[PDB]
């Protein structure tokens, strides 16, 4: 086939750290790990998202469906952290002390 | 008027080295203050990794930084020394253009 | 020359020195060592740079010494992927050297390999001639 778009991202995207989520509710997006600790989200402009902390998970879906927006998930080797980037509010931060793997 | 500029030409470059030194510690401090900022959030954070050899990185920008000041130090005592001269001389031209 | 006189002694079997040779051959050496050691210097501190990059976008703070490494970091980093082997490569060719030109006048020094090991771990290249010609 032929690549129906394409982008250059200047960031270092962790390998198995990826996801796609409508964190406008309607607007699909990407978040993505990167070195120092730092999750980016490309809307369509980047906008990175200070986890200060080195990312093991990533994915993003609905986990409360009486809403329709997508929730970024975080994880951590001693946290989980649930956000809703649209209105910047965590919807819970767990600390699991067990990891994220 | 020509034994005279060369002190102020003397005064004049001791200044611009000043100014020159200065905005070098500037940049010095900056990385310095980077480095340990990035330092800080390594030690918040609860999980081990490696330094990456940052504290190598935050011990050249302080080498660098102490001898940057030391520097302006001694620039600062060579200017005193100069405008020092210089009000002697600036002295002796006034007197000379009175009489 | 040594390689040559054991190989065609054994076949043998079967059916001089330039006192400064040893000079030019180290000072042919000299550049694949020094290039080998600035490759592992700089790919120690490529990623904790890299971490600093990625905050405040670079403007005004890194050092140029440093900025030279940001930008070749990649081809810095792909090859110390292959370093290893070169240098475990000139650390063996230069022990083989030393072993056989004090081979030749009929010693046995077999047994001041770690010393040179270290040394080199160390690499004064004058240091590393004088013990060449010392011991």
């Amino acid at each position: 086939l032929q690549p129906v778009f394409t982008l250059k991202l200047r960031h270092k995207i962790s390998p198995r750290m990826v996801a796609v989520g409508r964190y406008d509710g309607t607007h699909p997006c990407l978040a993505a790990a990167t070195q120092a600790g730092k999750v980016f989200i490309h809307n369509p402009d980047v906008s990175l998202l200070n986890i200060n902390q080195t990312v093991s998970c990533l994915t993003a879906g609905v986990l409360n469906p009486e809403l329709g927006y997508d929730a970024l998930l975080v994880g951590t080797q001693t946290n989980l952290l649930a956000y809703d980037v649209y209105n910047n509010s965590d919807l819970f931060y767990r600390e699991v002390a067990d990891g994220a793997s | 008027l020509e034994e005279y500029f060369e002190l102020i030409d003397h005064h004049f470059e001791l200044r611009i080295n000043g100014e020159k030194l200065e905005e070098l510690l500037s940049e010095r401090a900056v990385q310095f203050r980077a480095i340990q900022r990035r330092l800080l959030t390594r030690f918040k954070d609860k999980t081990p990794a490696p330094l990456q050899h940052l504290d190598t990185l935050l011990d050249g920008t302080y080498k660098q930084v102490i001898a940057l000041a030391d520097a302006v130090e001694e620039n600062q005592d060579n200017l005193f020394q100069s405008f020092t001269r210089l009000k002697s001389a600036t002295h002796l031209v006034i007197l000379l253009i009175g009489l | 020359i040594s390689i040559l006189k054991d190989v065609l002694s054994k076949e043998a079997t079967k059916r001089e020195i330039n006192e400064v040779s040893v000079k030019h051959t180290l000072k042919l050496i000299h550049p694949k060592l020094e290039y080998q050691l600035l490759l592992a210097k700089k790919v120690q501190l490529i990623d904790a740079l890299k971490e600093l990059q990625v905050h405040e976008g670079n403007t005004n703070f890194l050092i140029p010494e440093y900025r030279c490494i940001l930008e070749e970091a990649d081809h810095l980093q792909e090859e110390y992927k292959k370093q290893p082997a070169h240098l475990e490569r000139l650390y063996g060719m230069i022990t083989d050297l030393f072993i056989d030109k004090f081979k030749f006048k009929g010693t046995n020094v077999k047994t001041k390999v770690p010393l040179l090991l270290e040394i080199l771990d160390s690499y004064d290249q004058n240091a590393l001639i004088a013990f060449f010609d010392a011991a």
